[PDB]
């Protein structure tokens, strides 16, 4: 043995593993396994959870009357707020499952591992001699998970206000968010959809353009994909013919001819846009909400002339007035 | 005026609960992922074709060799994600398919909303909720939000109906 | 009046025959309460096999 | 048979006038000089077997008993309904603007 | 004595005060001097739920249960007069205080049994002729058990008693006779029994302690289903003062 | 559809006598209403006590009557409960408690008349909106 | 409400938890409502009402000082809630109070 | 009867859902008879009118107005300050022609029940037993054809 | 009160629009009796297509 | 009760059918209680017995 620990480190760091277990991996792999296993079991068999701390348990698991669309893992209780609630903090598992214990176990383990996942996306790139920054692109979806699962609860003062782990539960998170924050009327969110719409747009743009300007090497009755071999020297599409087409679609100078300037734009746009949408949720976690143009334009006498902004407000009131029925005792919703 | 169109569809059609819409966002969000991930992969798997740090100039506008290591990108994602591309021609068609297919699914769903043929409810859920007053899911929660949206919005959103909803008939929770 | 063999239980009896007669939820085959089956409950047994 | 006591209560004197035995304290604001001091006394002082019994609240000044006599026509009395009195709902039934 | 910070998070706040093994004396009653309880406190130890004997009536017993909530059970700050009666007995009459705490416990099956553990409008009484309160000087009486959920509470479909929907709006054209029970909310009000038996006295400072046992019904969910019978055992502490 | 002096004519005192404000006074009151009232009285309600609003009808059934310039102005110096059987200047902004409520220090008799006028003119303009809350938003 | 003659100690809210006062998971007496999440708050104006077990029902009943009442009213009507264009309150509030907490 | 049957929202193709499978009878049930036209009145004798449900709404409130459209009665959500409850207004219902012809109902639950139905237009008697209906509207063949061909196109 | 379009009939109306309104069993869409649809009844049409 | 329950042919494994699927409770139903021992007599008071 050249030295056990020295070998261990060589094994971890080894680029010859089917899956690159990195140094970040040593933390990632266990944390993600705990998160996933706890989730799957919860989503299927967990009992109803008193989310709003008002002794009004909400069932979100399959065995307790849910399906995939409705089922969810319910956030920890509001009586717990931001307190740390591990299994060893409960008199029993029955109590732990009632107060939304699993939720914290999952979100903490996920966010930790998913962070290490970003850390590993640097490490492997280092070991392979390629440029980093791939992990920087992944920082945008991660920052959204962080904002939705951690930042927003910290701001609002309870993990019960974090986004649920389920389809319909996510829908609830949105609708309510819209009521309390008017997110649609917030610049950071608008930049988000711009990045997401544009993203899908550009994904289709590039996709189409490239696949449309492929050099012919295939038969009339043969898959056009086979005209490419893994590990080619030269390009498989005519980027000069592509630019020639798209340049005439709009106008030359409004078209890319540099593949590197193209792919940078392809990466920059959605990442930056999602970065702002993640910052939007993180900003509205401290109640710096979207624009409030309620009763702005008024006539010469003082009568209130409505806009679309007022019609949005009516929908917003409907959400607010009805959300969390029995949880409120006082006029203002400051929580 | 588009924001109200979203909120309307939520309140009246329960649009988010529609499988066709779900495919829609799956296409747009996943398409916005492919855009990002592919852009970032190429820029960080590039060959060195210049002596400057700003590698933008070091690109050959006249084809020839691949500007980025397709072989390295493959081995990367195969070890971090487990799955990886290995056929640029397929990789790029996939970037066409996903968001275009998505937008098309979301369209079919709206076509159904024209006849009001929505994906509003789950009958198995409602039936239990009626008999059992202790049964609550995040699905039931959402429908109550819809009711509030419909009631509080309808009067000023549909003037032609001359709606008059007394304060007492307005569905409200406690305190709020 | 409603034991396992009335509810079409097939695996459950084989687990009780060799000791496992309790559940993590508190109940037990003999019909007792407050008992602590430990880990090796019906849930426990089911868990192990899956693993 | 099953009935909603609150909806049924609205078909009586309650739902027509201020019920001294059920109606929430905020209702006394729709008449002059009744709310803060007097309404507290009315609610706090048990139920009443008749409207006029409210005049017998111990401590009432000559002016207060004068005000009460004036607003008697706006008062009634019905059986104490637990659903409307329990939980201190007569001081705060969760209603605001 | 300990400050707030010396208790926070320890669970000590949900604990009724205790007397030392020494304090086993006796507190005198002047019978010509009014008395009151400056502080009564009730701390639950066990929650027993009488199980339904199925159709086969076989006599039912009370079964232990797991406390699915946490340390929020104790009743404290109870107060009222302890008037001396003509027969020389003593009767406590509660005025105000934290006289109720919503408790929820699980069972063998997994059934959550929510109850409103309370002693509202307590009227406990003692043995006739009690010049001095000795160890084990039983207090017995009734109290009121109001509905677990109050009038304004709405079910997951919006239906309620004082507010909310009239029927199952999700089923616009369904027969309603079957849904009757679930549409029409009823407000429950029942009586309860409790017995406070002293174990430690302290004539000096006039503070008694001991154990209690109470019985009441559990939540019926606005009259949606039948309530469970519940038995509650724990310890108590009372602060008697002339005043 | 304009703010006519016909609209700016509000009751001065209990004995029917009226006063006519000016567009300068209105705006000034409106500005002064935001400076020291809106915090709790935004849109004619009362956040720290929703049972009592600034509706003219509510102010009329007050004791003393507070549905006129004289009434409201007196209130802003020596505020009382709805029955007037108790002075609340200690927990309510007023002239006799400007040491406690600094916002009330600057305010002069000219300012008090403007704010008072504002409260009487708004319902003339807004109507039910001025009284009710989110329902009428 | 206490000034209106309500017994805050025994008042039962809609869920049956305690309209004004309830218990924390470790037993301490705290404020009721959605405010159960903020039972960790400490502040000069509120502390003199706190006891060895949390909020003392006796101090609450007759040791409330006027400066605390208007302090509570002040901070209540100045919560850190506002819009980007600086309109204080909930997203559904009306234009009037130009404010966003520092 | 046939003419009256068309004036019932349960035959409106714009009601229903994408996965609300089966015929329209699995919904409200098999129509048996016309209960008759419901005429609503209050203590003063004034005739009230039930505001009908727009196809857009899954659920709709019960509101009664006079000829001039003035709200005279309704079914409140919050009872605490209700001004137009059927009880306070003494709302009654009479039927003319059909099953309930010549009959009158004055007990609030029964009246509110028919008021709750008048929302849908003409009130009918359904057979829910047979097909085990769930009481949830489904669309007509007219709706399905339109949907399928609009998508296919 | 119970016509084809209430019973989720999709093909049946298209047969009635063009003439076929009777059945071999005796009944008819219009609700008449004693009528003789001949061969071209709903059964007949169904028969033809299969062939 | 348990002892009496064993003296009931509905717990005899030799009763049933190959395609009579499910637990025994889908058959006679979930046993709730023992109605009691039935003693049959005729006019003369003689006690009879059911074959
Ligand atoms: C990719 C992109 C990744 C982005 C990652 C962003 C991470 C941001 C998290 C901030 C670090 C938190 C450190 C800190 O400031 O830590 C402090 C904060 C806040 O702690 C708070 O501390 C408060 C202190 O009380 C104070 O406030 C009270 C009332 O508010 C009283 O006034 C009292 O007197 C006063 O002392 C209270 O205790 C609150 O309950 C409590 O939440 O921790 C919090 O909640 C954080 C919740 C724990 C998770 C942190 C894990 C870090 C790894
Ligand atoms: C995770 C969030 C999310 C995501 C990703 C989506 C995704 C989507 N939603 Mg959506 N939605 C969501 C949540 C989400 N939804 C929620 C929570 C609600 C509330 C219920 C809605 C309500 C909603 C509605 C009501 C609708 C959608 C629709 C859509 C789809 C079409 C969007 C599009 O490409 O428009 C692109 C639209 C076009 C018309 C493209 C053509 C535009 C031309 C080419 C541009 C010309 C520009 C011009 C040259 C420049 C001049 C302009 C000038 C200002 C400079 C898309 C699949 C729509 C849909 O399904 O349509 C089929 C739709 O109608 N959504
Ligand atoms: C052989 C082992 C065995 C035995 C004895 C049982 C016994 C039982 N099971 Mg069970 N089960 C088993 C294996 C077994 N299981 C396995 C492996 C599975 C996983 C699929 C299940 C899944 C399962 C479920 C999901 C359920 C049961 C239930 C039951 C109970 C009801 C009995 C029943 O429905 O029988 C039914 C028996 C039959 C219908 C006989 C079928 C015989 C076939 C048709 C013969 C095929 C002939 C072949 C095609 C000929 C071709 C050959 C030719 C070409 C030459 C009973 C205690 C039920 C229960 O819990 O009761 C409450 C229940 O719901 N079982
Ligand atoms: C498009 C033509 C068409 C139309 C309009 C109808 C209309 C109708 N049929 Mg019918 N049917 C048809 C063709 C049609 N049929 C065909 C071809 C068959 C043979 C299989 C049948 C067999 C049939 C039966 C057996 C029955 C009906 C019934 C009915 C009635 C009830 C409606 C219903 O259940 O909808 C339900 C509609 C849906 C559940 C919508 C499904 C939409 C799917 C899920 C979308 C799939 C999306 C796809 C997977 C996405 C993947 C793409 C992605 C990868 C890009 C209605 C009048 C019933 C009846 O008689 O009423 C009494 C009945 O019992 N139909
Ligand atoms: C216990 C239980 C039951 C748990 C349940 C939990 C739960 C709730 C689960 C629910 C899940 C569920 C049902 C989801 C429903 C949503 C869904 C399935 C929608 C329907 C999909 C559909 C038909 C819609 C149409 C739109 C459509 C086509 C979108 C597809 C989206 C899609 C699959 C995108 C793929 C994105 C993705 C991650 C690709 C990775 C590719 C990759 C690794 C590239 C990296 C890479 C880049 C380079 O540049 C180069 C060069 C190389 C080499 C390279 O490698
Ligand atoms: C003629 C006549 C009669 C005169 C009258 C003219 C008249 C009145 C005109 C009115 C027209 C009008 C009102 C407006 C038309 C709308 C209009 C301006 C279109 C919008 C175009 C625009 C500004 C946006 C361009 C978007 C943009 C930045 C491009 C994205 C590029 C992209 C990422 C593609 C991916 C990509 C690009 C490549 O480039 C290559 C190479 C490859 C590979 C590749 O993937
Ligand atoms: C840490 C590890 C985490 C595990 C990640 C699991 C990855 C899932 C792999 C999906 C199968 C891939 C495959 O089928 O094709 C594997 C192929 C790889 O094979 C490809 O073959 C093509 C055809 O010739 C081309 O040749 C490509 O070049 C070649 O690489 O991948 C792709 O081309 C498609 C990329 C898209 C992959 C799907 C994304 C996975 C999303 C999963 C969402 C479902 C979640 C459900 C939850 C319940
Ligand atoms: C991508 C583009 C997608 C576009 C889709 C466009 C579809 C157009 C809509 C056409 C509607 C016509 C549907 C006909 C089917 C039907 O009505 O059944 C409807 C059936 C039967 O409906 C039943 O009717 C009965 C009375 O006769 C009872 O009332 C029941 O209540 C009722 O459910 O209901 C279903 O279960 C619907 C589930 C359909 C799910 C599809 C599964 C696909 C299986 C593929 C099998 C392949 C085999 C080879
Ligand atoms: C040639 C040799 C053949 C010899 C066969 C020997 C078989 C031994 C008998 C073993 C009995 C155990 C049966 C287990 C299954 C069972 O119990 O289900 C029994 C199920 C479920 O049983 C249900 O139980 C419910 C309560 O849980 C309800 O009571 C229902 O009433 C009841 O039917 O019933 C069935 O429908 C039986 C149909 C079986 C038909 C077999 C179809 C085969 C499908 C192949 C799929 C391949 C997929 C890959
Ligand atoms: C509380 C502490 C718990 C401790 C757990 C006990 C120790 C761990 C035992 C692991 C046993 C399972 C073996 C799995 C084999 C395997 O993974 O591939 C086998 C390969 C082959 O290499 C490997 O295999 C080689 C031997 S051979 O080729 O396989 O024969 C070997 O020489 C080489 O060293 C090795 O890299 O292993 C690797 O590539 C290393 C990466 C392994 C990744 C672990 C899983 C990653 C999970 C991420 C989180 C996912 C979230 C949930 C997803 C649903
Ligand atoms: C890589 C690596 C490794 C490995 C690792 C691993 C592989 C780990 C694993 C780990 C794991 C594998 C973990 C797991 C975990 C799990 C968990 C943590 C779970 C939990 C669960 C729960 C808690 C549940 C609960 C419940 C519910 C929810 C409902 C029902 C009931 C119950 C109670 C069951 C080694 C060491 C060699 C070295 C370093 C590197
Ligand atoms: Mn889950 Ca954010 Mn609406 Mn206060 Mn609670
Ligand atoms: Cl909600």
């Amino acid at each position: 043995s050249a030295n056990l620990w020295e070998r261990f480190c060589n094994w971890v760091t080894s680029t010859d593993n089917r899956l690159y277990v990195g140094w970040f991996g040593v933390i990632m792999i266990p944390t993600l396994l705990a998160a996933t296993i706890c989730f799957v079991i919860a989503f299927i068999a967990a009992p109803p959870v008193d989310i709003d701390g008002i002794r009004e348990p909400v069932s979100g698991s399959l065995l307790y009357g849910n399906n995939i669309i409705t089922g969810a893992v319910v956030p920890s209780s509001n009586a717990i707020g931001l307190h740390f609630y591990p299994i060893w903090e409960a008199a029993s598992l029955d109590e732990w499952l009632y107060n939304g214990g699993p939720y914290q176990l999952i979100i903490f383990h996920f966010l930790l591992g998913a962070s290490c996942y970003m850390g590993r996306q640097w490490e492997l790139s280092y070991r392979l001699g390629m440029r980093p920054w791939i992990c920087v692109a992944y920082s945008a979806p991660l920052a959204s998970a962080f904002a939705v699962f951690l930042i927003y609860p910290i701001g609002q003062g309870s993990f019960s206000d974090g986004m649920p782990l389920g389809i319909s539960g996510t829908f609830n998170f949105m609708i309510v968010f819209q009521a309390e924050h008017n997110i649609l009327m917030h610049p950071f969110h608008q930049l988000g959809v711009a990045g997401v719409f544009g993203g899908a747009l550009f994904c289709a743009m590039h996709g189409s353009l490239v696949t449309s300007s492929l050099i012919r090497e295939t038969t009339e009755t043969e898959s056009a994909n086979y005209g490419y071999k893994f590990g080619q020297e030269e390009e498989t599409y005519n980027i000069v013919a592509a630019h020639g087409y798209f340049g005439r679609l709009i106008f030359q100078y409004a078209s890319f001819n540099n593949s590197r300037s193209l792919h940078f734009f392809l990466a920059a746009w959605p990442v930056v846009g999602v970065w702002f949408t993640a910052l939007g949720i993180s900003t509205m976690a401290f109640n710096l909400n979207g624009f409030n143009f309620n009763h702005s334009v008024i006539d010469a006498k003082g009568n209130v002339i409505n806009t679309w902004a007022d019609i949005i407000n009516r929908a917003n009131l409907g959400m607010e007035v009805m959300h969390e029925r029995n949880a409120h005792n006082f006029p203002l919703d400051l929580a | 005026a588009i924001f109200r169109f979203l909120l309307f569809f939520q309140g009246f059609h329960n649009w988010t609960l529609n499988p066709f819409h779900m495919m829609g966002v799956a296409g747009v969000l996943g398409g916005a992922l492919l855009c990002a991930i592919h852009g970032a992969t190429v820029e960080n798997t590039l060959f060195q074709d210049g002596e400057g740090a700003s590698t933008f100039r070091a690109f050959n506008p006249t084809q020839a060799e691949e500007t980025y290591s397709m072989v390295t990108a493959n081995r990367f994602w195969s070890q971090i994600f487990g799955i990886a591309f290995s056929n640029k021609r397929w990789l790029h068609f996939f970037m066409l398919f996903v968001p275009v297919t998505g937008l098309w699914m979301s369209a079919i769903g709206v076509v159904g909303l024209a006849l009001n043929l929505r994906s509003y409810d789950f009958i198995s859920q409602e039936i239990r909720a009626a008999e059992d007053p202790e049964f609550e899911t995040f699905y039931t929660k959402n429908l109550l939000l819809n009711e509030g949206i419909r009631a509080w919005m309808a009067p000023q959103d549909q003037p032609h109906e001359n709606f008059v909803f007394p304060e007492e008939v307005l569905p409200r929770g406690n305190a709020l | 009046l409603n034991p396992m063999w009335r509810q079409g239980m097939f695996v459950l009896p084989f687990m009780a025959r060799l000791g496992v007669t309790g559940s993590w939820s508190g109940w037990s085959i003999t019909g007792e309460t407050g008992i602590d089956p430990g880990f090796w409950s019906f849930e426990g047994v089911a868990l192990a096999h899956i693993v | 048979e099953l009935v909603n006591v609150v909806d049924e209560k609205l078909g009586t004197a309650y739902g027509e006038k201020i019920d001294l035995n059920n109606t929430n304290i905020a209702a006394f604001i729709q008449y002059r000089g009744l709310y803060p001091t007097l309404a507290k006394l009315i609610v706090k002082n048990a139920p009443y077997e008749s409207v006029e019994d409210v005049l017998n609240i111990p401590g009432l000044t000559e002016r207060q008993k004068q005000i009460l006599r004036e607003n008697l026509e706006h008062f009634t009395v019905t059986e104490v309904e637990t659903a409307l009195v329990e939980g201190g709902d007569r001081y705060n039934n969760g209603l605001y603007k | 004595t300990l400050t707030y910070d010396d208790i926070v998070g320890t669970g000590l706040a949900n604990k009724c005060p205790t007397l030392d093994d020494t304090a086993r004396g006796a507190y005198p009653i002047d019978s010509s001097q009014t008395y009151r309880i400056a502080r009564l406190c009730l701390q639950p130890t066990t929650f027993l739920v009488k199980e339904e004997p199925k159709n086969k009536r076989q006599e039912a017993e009370f079964v232990p249960t797991k406390l699915v909530t946490r340390e929020t059970t104790s009743l404290d700050q109870i107060q009222g007069e302890l008037k001396v009666n003509s027969d020389g007995s003593l009767t406590f009459v509660e005025e105000d205080g934290i006289d109720f705490q919503p408790v929820t416990v699980q069972m063998a099956g997994g059934e959550r049994i929510p109850l409103l553990f309370t002693v509202k409008n307590l009227v406990a009484s003692t043995q006739p002729n009690v010049t001095s309160i000795t160890t084990s000087t039983d207090f017995k009486g009734e109290f009121n058990v109001p509905s677990y959920r109050t009038a304004n509470f709405l079910d997951p479909k919006g239906r309620g008693l004082a507010s909310g929907y009239d029927s199952a709006i999700a089923l616009p054209q369904a027969k309603e006779e079957e849904l009757a029970r679930a549409n029409v909310k009823r407000f429950s009000l029942t009586k309860g029994q409790i017995s406070l038996n002293v174990a430690k006295v302290d004539g000096r400072t006039g503070e008694i302690a001991g154990t209690f046992e109470s019985e009441q019904l559990s939540d019926d969910d606005m009259g949606a289903h039948e309530p469970h019978e519940v038995k509650i055992q724990g310890v108590f502490y009372a602060s008697i003062e002339p005043a | 559809a304009e703010l006519t002096p016909e609209v700016l004519t509000v009751p001065l005192n209990s004995e029917g006598k009226t006063i006519t404000l000016t567009e300068k006074q209105y705006l000034e009151g409106k500005r002064l209403f935001q400076y020291a009232c809106a915090s709790c009285h935004v849109g004619g309600i009362t956040k720290t006590n929703p049972s009592l609003d600034l509706r003219t009808e509510t102010l009329a059934l007050a004791t003393p009557p507070r549905d006129n310039i004289e009434g409201l102005v007196d209130y802003m110096k020596n505020p009382t409960t709805y029955d007037g059987e108790q002075e609340i200047a200690e927990v309510h902004p007023s002239l006799r408690s400007a040491d406690i409520f600094p916002k009330m220090r600057n305010l002069t008799e000219k300012d008090l008349v403007a704010i008072a006028g504002h409260i009487l003119v708004e319902p003339k303009i807004l109507g039910d909106k001025w009284g009710g809350g989110k329902v009428y938003y | 409400d206490q000034k209106l003659g309500a017994n805050v100690g025994s008042a039962q809210g809609p869920t049956g938890l305690g309209k004004y006062l309830m218990r924390s998971p470790t037993g301490e007496i705290i404020f009721g409502g959605e405010t159960m999440r903020f039972w960790d708050f400490r502040g000069p104006w509120l502390e003199p009402l706190r006891g060895p077990n949390g909020l003392d029902l006796n101090k609450i009943k007759n040791d409330i000082q006027p400066w605390q009442e208007r302090r509570a009213a002040e901070y209540m009507t100045h919560a850190p809630l506002g819009s980007l264009n600086s309109v204080g309150g909930v997203a559904t509030e009306i234009n009037s109070v130009n404010f966003v907490s520092p | 009867e046939k003419l009256a049957f068309y004036d019932y929202i349960g035959n409106n193709p714009a009601k229903g859902g994408l996965f609300r499978t089966g015929p329209m009878n699995k919904g409200d049930g098999i129509a048996q008879a016309w209960k008759g036209h419901a005429v609503f009145r209050n203590k003063e004798g004034e005739e009230l009118f039930v505001r009908r449900m727009p196809a857009f709404f899954e659920s709709f409130p019960v509101i009664l107005t006079d000829k001039n459209g003035v709200v005279k009665a309704d079914i409140p959500f919050r009872r605490a300050e209700s001004k137009y409850s059927f009880e306070q207004q003494g709302v009654t219902v009479s039927f003319y022609g059909g099953e309930l012809n010549g009959q009158t109902f004055t007990d609030p639950p029964t009246v509110k029940s028919y008021a709750r139905k008048a929302i849908f237009g003409e009130i009918f008697e359904f057979d829910t037993e047979t097909l085990n209906s769930d009481g949830i509207f489904r669309t007509s063949p007219r709706g399905w054809f339109t949907f399928a061909h609009a998508v296919f196109a």
